[PDB]
RNA sequence: CGCGACCUCAGAUCAGACGUGGCGACCCGCUGAAUUUAAGCAUAUUAGUCAGCGGAGGAGAAGAAACUAACCAGGAUUCCCUCAGUAACGGCGAGUGAACAGGGAAGAGCCCAGCGCCGAAUCCCCGCCCCGCGGCGGGGCGCGGGACAUGUGGCGUACGGAAGACCCGCUCCCCGGCGCCGCUCGUGGGGGGCCCAAGUCCUUCUGAUCGAGGCCCAGCCCGUGGACGGUGUGAGGCCGGUAGCGGCCCCCGGCGCGCCGGGCCCGGGUCUUCCCGGAGUCGGGUUGCUUGGGAAUGCAGCCCAAAGCGGGUGGUAAACUCCAUCUAAGGCUAAAUACCGGCACGAGACCGAUAGUCAACAAGUACCGUAAGGGAAAGUUGAAAAGAACUUUGAAGAGAGAGUUCAAGAGGGCGUGAAACCGUUAAGAGGUAAACGGGUGGGGUCCGCGCAGUCCGCCCGGAGGAUUCAACCCGGCGGCGGGUCCGGCCGUGUCGGCGGCCCGGCGGAUCUUUCCCGCGCGGGGGACCGUCCCCCGACCGGCGACCGGCCGCCGCCGGGCGCAUUUCCA
RNA sequence: ACCCACCCGACCCGUCUUGAAACACGGACCAAGGAGUCUAACACGUGCGCGAGUCGGGGGCUCGCACGAAAGCCGCCGUGGCGCAAUGAAGGUGAAGGCCGGCGCGCUCGCCGGCCGAGGUGGGAUCCCGAGGCCUCUCCAGUCCGCCGAGGGCGCACCACCGGCCCGUCUCGCCCGCCGCGCCGGGGAGGUGGAGCACGAGCGCACGUGUUAGGACCCGAAAGAUGGUGAACUAUGCCUGGGC
RNA sequence: CGAAAGACUAAUCGAACCAUCUAGUAGCUGGUUCCCUCCGAAGUUUCCCUCAGGAUAGCUGGCGCUCUCGCACACGCAGUUU
RNA sequence: CGGCUCGCUGGCGUGAGCCGGGCGUGGAAUGGAGUGCCUAGUGGGCCACUUUUGGUAAGCAGAACUGGCGCUGCGGGAUGA
RNA sequence: GGAGCGUCGGGCCCAUACCCGGCCGUCGCCGGCAGUCGAGAGUGGACGGGAGCGGCGGGGGCGGCGCGCGCGCGCGCCCGCCCCCGGAGCCCCGCGGACGCUACGCCGCGACGAGUAGGAGGGCCGCUGCGGUGAGCCUUGAAGCCUAGGGCGCGGGCCCGGGUGGAGCCGCCGCAGGUGCAGAUCUUGGUGGUAGUAGCAAAUAUUCAAACGAGAACUUUGAAGGCCGAAGUGGAGAAGGGUU
RNA sequence: AAGCAUCGCGAAGGCCCGCGGCGGGUGUUGACGCGAUGUGAUUUCUGCCCAGUGCUCUGAAUGUCAAAGUGAAGAAAUUCA
RNA sequence: GAAUGGAUGAACGAGAUUCCCACUGUCCCUACCUACUAUCCAGCGAAACCACAGCCAAGGGAACGGGCUUGGCGGAAUCAG
RNA sequence: CACGAUCCUUCUGACCUUUUGGGUUUUAAGCAGGAGGUGUCAGAAAAGUUACCACAGGGAUAACUGGCUUGUGGCGGCCAAG
RNA sequence: UGUUCACCCACUAAUAGGGAACGUGAGCUGGGUUUAGACCGUCGUGAGACAGGUUAGUUUUACCCUACUGAUGAUGUGUUGU
């Protein structure tokens, strides 16, 4: 029974919730377990990056996130092809590869290409035997580092470009932004019906002849 | 702290602060928000006017990120930039006016509340209000739409 | 009316395999209520929940888009945070109620059918040899059987693939064994075994001490060890342990090198010619259930029943139209995740024998019920049994002495031993049931006294005895306070050095790519601004932030001062 | 405080009840047990930290955890939450005004330069100014120190009122704008709806009270559902025996 | 199951027993544990398938805040009266 | 008193709203006021004076006004809400 | 000839009401005190010239704002001074300040004090466990238990003595709760009164002797008297029991 | 309870069980039978009522009556016939 | 009031009534006798129930008190009833 | 005095909004005002019976007694026309 | 006649009226009301109903206190008896 002003509120404790309460006394032991596991994998994959493979730069979907940039899942096939890395092989040198990524814009492609280029430059391929064949790097770049890379390999930093203080040309001052948006809105709204009226008018002009 | 709670003081007293005429029975109203329309009607219709009944349009698969459009007022537009843009300007003597990309700092619309200081600015934003535009023009600046 | 192929079907204690039940915390597949809420109740809710049935594994399920989206776009599953108590559902009431994006944990991707090419190039079982044999395997050799063309194997699967011509660059990957080397993170992987510091030192309590005091520095000794337990009380040093990149011994794992036996002639780009997708399935109607899914989210039965620039999706039914996006009707897949059952450990601001599990004990026991099922109570002598020899009364149970024990005023259901209740002993009372509140009195019990309690403390006066100083200086030490801020250290506000500025660093959407390095961007310089530090002078708050001299005062020690002082005592 | 005496007073507690010593119920006696809890959500109050921010989770980095499942740190420091902006069913829109001078006919309308910059009335703790006293051991001069202070001012917070601005909505009206001159877009005046603005007050944590959802202060039904055990009693059928 | 009494179905029958769902729900009985100190009610309102109950006003408490001046120098308010 | 504003109202004037000055105890008696949040219990009542409806009446039923009891002992009414 | 009734006197009796006083608490005082003069307070103090018994020659007001303990004064000698608390000696002392001052302390004046349901505050009230802390306590005796012993507190309670007991336990500051019982026809265990009471009454029956034996109404043997009266109180089985 | 009297059924049936079955009981049955009701030996009777509620018989001569199917317009959902 | 059966009816009934004969302690109206109890003892030995308890009259009171007020009064411990 | 909320339905209204990747058209959904009704009229959708009965409670409430009352019943006066 | 009440017969001196929880169920009885079985009538579609009739249908405990009835005793009087 409610009493004089409050939030008319609906708690969801009508099911047998105490049968399904999930406590969190694990979490410390969990965190430790995860960190132990993590340290094991690092030790197994000896001079490899603990991180895992190198992953692509990617824009977030939707108007909201839009401006940000993330790690993606793996490098697209078009990107690998441009870099000159055979798709089956890329996985063996520590390059993530999805083949589900389309590639719409050239701007995203080239930046990702640049990534793989950079990676190949700063990567130290050990030879299969200790007796060295082609590709495998020199024994100098080997002794100086069989080192792991702590943290994500070649990390992504969502970065901005500075603009120098301009002067504002008279034309720029002149721009009627708010108004411009409103117009554009209405043109989008009305584009379809305007087009229909035009089609009707053209039909009337042709109908006048016959 | 049980130590600090009430029931410690009520030891001894029979009814335990619930009165002996009407008792602390189990559920005298009805459980929860029962009786909004009958018998708790007054409460609901002098502290929650508008609870009952439908209104407006349904909208089935709403997704909030489409309608994402955070706002910033002119009031504190210069707060976006480091003071030394606002300082190196009101100086300089070129009539330069620095750029304030609003979208970088996490706002899409530039609304019109507040006095802007007499000091030109190029403001890059996704949308503007009418008044917010007019103010910037009067300061001696330029609105810049951006996708 | 034979004999022979195959096809479909039988029978065998035929040869050799497998399945059957259990457990069930977690997991998958069905099935599926009603108490309950709505203040009534029927839809709703409880709830796809309990009960029911099935099937698993160390995890399961899920999983490599017929996906999200509508962006400048993301890109298997699972898990956490968030989205969100939101969009939505709902006698639009009660109530219910997701997803995408974003950030993390983890991260792994693949294989068929088909379409095609390759003398079935494939598989299973026999039998003989060499190795290997406690997870039946390798190699060889058999006109030895069968499976298979109603389709086995290699290539190949939408990320495209195949086959060709010439551009390029060159040739290690796997397993069956047999060895051998480095014992390979809780800092020598796993298991097992056996080991490893220092007081029983002096006194003294005690039934017994692990107590109390002492012991070349809180006392002795060790301390990478002062966790815990045991031992006749409370123990770092009595014993087990504890600590330690401590030791030794076994076994086992895992990885490193060598030899052998086999397999294995395994690329990439560039141009051409070909090749390409899972049907009673989708989709539609429908009825029923289900969902937040609303003119149908998902799953069903029934009826209809496809296509191939098709098909699906694009959260309001439909037609027309452009766009976007996946490729369904076959399959495998570790990881983060779950875990009130199991085995084996660790811990606790929990409980402490009517508690905590039903169960600290011969507890799922005794006992009850035809049966399904129900289901208890019940811990403690003492350090040690030293558990009462012997005498005596009694048919004996029971006593009386004696004895053990620190104690039986601990005697085998025995630690402590409350209350109700009862026996007795002592005192006091007693015809209005008792008991009670207030007020006195009488009697008892002990408790404080006094064999004067005249209680002390200052100061003073007297008369007796008593040692040494106060006062005064001198020498030393220590402390206080003071200003001259006197001299120097110390720091606040200001000004001067632009002096640290590069020998002062960080920060910055300030600038410059005249610079440097790496690839218009990143890193580093280089300017600039903000902030933090040296040099000396001046003014001022001269601040408990300190030193040094000087002054004045105080105190202590040591000298002197012998008695009109000096305390003591009665 | 143990007992006894006497005078005066004095009915048995708990409870529901207008009313209990009640011919109302519970209660022979003693021991031990025994009932407002925890979680979540909200609200207001209070304490602390930071403040247009705040925040900590979740995760990660630091240890074999003796004490640690702590403590510390993190361009994760902020993905994100809450807050900093509302209002409309929605498409959407989105909180400034004044003054001065000039130019358009100042047209209480439209455009261009300068200055001030969150309006005003009343009331407001409090600050500020202050005529004037009031003396000083003398007659006057006369700086210093107060005490009071009539009278006048700036006026926090807060309240009341009047203006103003934003969003919805209506009524009436006249002008502007351009890549797209259009069933385009933008304004004005006056009403009226808003959980609005009008120089910010939140966020986190902790404690309290209250209200809920949960076993929900403790004990209490008659019922309802699911799955199982029974015809050794008894009901009735059948089979096979016995008896009068 | 009943030659019918709602009889009988293991001392149980107008729906057996056992376990679970289950701590089922109760506007209704009963109970609800120490001390002192200060304040101290209500049984009336409207609404309710409401009349042994809730809601809402009222009456209570708590926390406060804003001012006032016995600091020779007061405004406002009242279960009065004029 | 003096003056400004009006799109209201109007032969001129009204009426309202604004500024700017000029004037102080304006019946008795009493008392410090104002204001905002959280908020429990309660929502069976009964009794007496006077008024009063139903009823022959009632220790009956039902209203008004105040005061009681309920929540409250104490003196008196022997006894007693 | 009231101890009756009506009218009236004096006198006296006593409530928790009224008055005065004590003590406890609560509320209120812009309450006081971090160390100062001062009781209708209505000033204090430089400092300069000019001077001195002058003063400020204002109301039957009955008076407050001015007057008779001095202003200048006694000493040094008309001139100088009118001096310093490390010393005026103090009723006021501004040079420094409690015996007092855990400022959550201490102190002073008033007023007031019923209370169910209910609310709030304070508990050096009480229970159990944790972080701190008491160079705490304890076999030279902890907890618990008992006590016609001594005390404290309004009270919750607490402290001491004696006894018993035989191993652990407490004070303070914080934190935490499965934290306080007379009741619930409460739960479990124990004990009363009832009470040496109701009762040990269905189916005819016993008696004498001996034996054994500590002991005989009841065992056994003998004797006598009785019953069951072959549809048996006889002799055998079934089921059920399970060693009888 | 005998006796009386009604009713259904000729087996792909009546009546009835069952979650389901080319399932089962009556039924190893066939109207002198099986099933469903009433009344209640014998004797003697058993009147009237088919309006009501039941049950049943007939059925293109026919009001309504669903899903499908048929036509209709519509771009289609569709609506109308 | 007519197989919701009406009217009848020998035989039968631990069925329901009424009267008569006989018989009787059913009664007038009670008495006596027997057995087993109760009773007393030895031995053994429960329970229900219990706020405290236990003499009355009247009063008032929740309108019938053991307790309260005012009166009457009150004498251990028990036995069978 | 002569009348009626949410939800649903229906009608009317605007060159109105949405119908979700975009556009045209149907359709549907919105926004604003009427109407379809809840007479238990602040608004559930609802018939009996129980003597076979059950449970929670109630002296808030009947069926006795006892209280008050005494209309009615019973008993008794006054007055005095007869 | 279950009756209270009623009526009648008979006797009588008279066959007056009442109260005590409408005295009196651990005093009885249980005939009647007033469970369950059944019958009839009326009512009800029906289950069922009927201050309409009928028949069949468990009447517990005293040993406590008091009261009363009887029975031992009690304090006093030195003890004892008369
Ligand atoms: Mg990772
Ligand atoms: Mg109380
Ligand atoms: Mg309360
Ligand atoms: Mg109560
Ligand atoms: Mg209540
Ligand atoms: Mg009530
Ligand atoms: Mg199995
Ligand atoms: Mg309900
Ligand atoms: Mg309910
Ligand atoms: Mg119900
Ligand atoms: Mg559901
Ligand atoms: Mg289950
Ligand atoms: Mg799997
Ligand atoms: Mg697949
Ligand atoms: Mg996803
Ligand atoms: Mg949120
Ligand atoms: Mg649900
Ligand atoms: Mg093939
Ligand atoms: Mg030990
Ligand atoms: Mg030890
Ligand atoms: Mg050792
Ligand atoms: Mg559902
Ligand atoms: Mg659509
Ligand atoms: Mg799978
Ligand atoms: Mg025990
Ligand atoms: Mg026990
Ligand atoms: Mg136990
Ligand atoms: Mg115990
Ligand atoms: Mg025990
Ligand atoms: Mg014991
Ligand atoms: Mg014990
Ligand atoms: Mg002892
Ligand atoms: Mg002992
Ligand atoms: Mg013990
Ligand atoms: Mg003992
Ligand atoms: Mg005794
Ligand atoms: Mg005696
Ligand atoms: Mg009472
Ligand atoms: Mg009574
Ligand atoms: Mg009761
Ligand atoms: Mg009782
Ligand atoms: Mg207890
Ligand atoms: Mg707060
Ligand atoms: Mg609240
Ligand atoms: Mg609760
Ligand atoms: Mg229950
Ligand atoms: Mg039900
Ligand atoms: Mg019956
Ligand atoms: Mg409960
Ligand atoms: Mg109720
Ligand atoms: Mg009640
Ligand atoms: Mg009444
Ligand atoms: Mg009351
Ligand atoms: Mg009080
Ligand atoms: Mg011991
Ligand atoms: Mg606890
Ligand atoms: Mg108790
Ligand atoms: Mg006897
Ligand atoms: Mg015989
Ligand atoms: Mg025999
Ligand atoms: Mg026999
Ligand atoms: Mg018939
Ligand atoms: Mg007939
Ligand atoms: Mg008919
Ligand atoms: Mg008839
Ligand atoms: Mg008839
Ligand atoms: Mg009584
Ligand atoms: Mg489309
Ligand atoms: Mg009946
Ligand atoms: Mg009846
Ligand atoms: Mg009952
Ligand atoms: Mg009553
Ligand atoms: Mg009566
Ligand atoms: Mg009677
Ligand atoms: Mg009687
Ligand atoms: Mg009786
Ligand atoms: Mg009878
Ligand atoms: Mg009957
Ligand atoms: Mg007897």
């Amino acid at each position: 029974a409610p009493s004089r002003n409050g939030m008319i509120l609906k708690p969801h404790f009508h099911k047998d919730w105490q049968r399904r309460v999930a406590t969190w006394f694990n979490q410390p032991a969990r965190k430790i377990r995860r960190r132990k596991a993590r340290q094991a994998r690092a030790r197994r994959i000896a001079p490899r990056p603990a991180s895992g493979p190198l992953r692509p730069i990617v824009r977030c979907p939707t108007v909201r996130y839009h401006t940000k940039v993330r790690a993606g899942r793996g490098f697209s096939l078009e990107e690998l092809r441009v870099a000159g890395i055979h798709k089956k092989v890329a996985r063996t040198i520590g390059i993530s590869v999805d083949p589900r990524r389309r590639n719409k814009s050239t701007e995203s492609l080239q930046a990702n290409v640049q990534r793989l280029k950079e990676y190949r430059s700063k990567l130290v391929l050990f030879p299969r035997k200790p007796s060295a064949p082609k590709k495998g790097d020199s024994s100098a770049e080997e002794l100086k580092l069989a080192t792991q890379l702590t943290g994500p390999v070649m990390p992504i930093r969502n970065v901005f470009k500075k603009e120098k203080a301009r002067v504002i040309t008279e034309e720029e001052k002149n721009f009627k932004a708010f108004a411009s948006l409103r117009m554009a809105r209405a043109n989008a709204r009305l584009f379809g019906i305007r087009a229909k009226r035009a089609k009707e008018a053209a039909e009337q002009d042709v109908e006048k002849k016959k | 702290p049980s130590r600090l709670r009430k029931t410690r003081k009520l030891r001894g007293h029979v009814s335990h602060g619930h009165g002996r005429i009407g008792k602390h029975r189990k559920h005298p109203g009805g459980r929860g928000n029962a009786g909004g329309m009958h018998h708790h009607r007054i409460n609901f219709d002098k502290y929650h006017p508008g609870y009952f009944g439908k209104v407006g349009m349904r909208h089935y698969h709403l997704k909030r990120n489409q309608s994402f459009c955070p706002t910033v007022n002119l009031d504190k537009l210069w707060t976006l930039v480091s003071e030394q843009t606002r300082v190196n300007a009101a100086k300089n003597k070129t009539g330069a006016a620095p750029i304030i990309d609003v979208v970088r700092s996490g706002y899409y619309k530039v609304l019109g509340k507040g006095k802007l200081p007499k000091q030109p600015v190029i403001v890059k934003a996704k949308f503007f209000s009418r008044r917010a535009e007019e103010k910037i023009k009067g300061v001696g600046g330029a609105c810049v739409l951006v996708a």
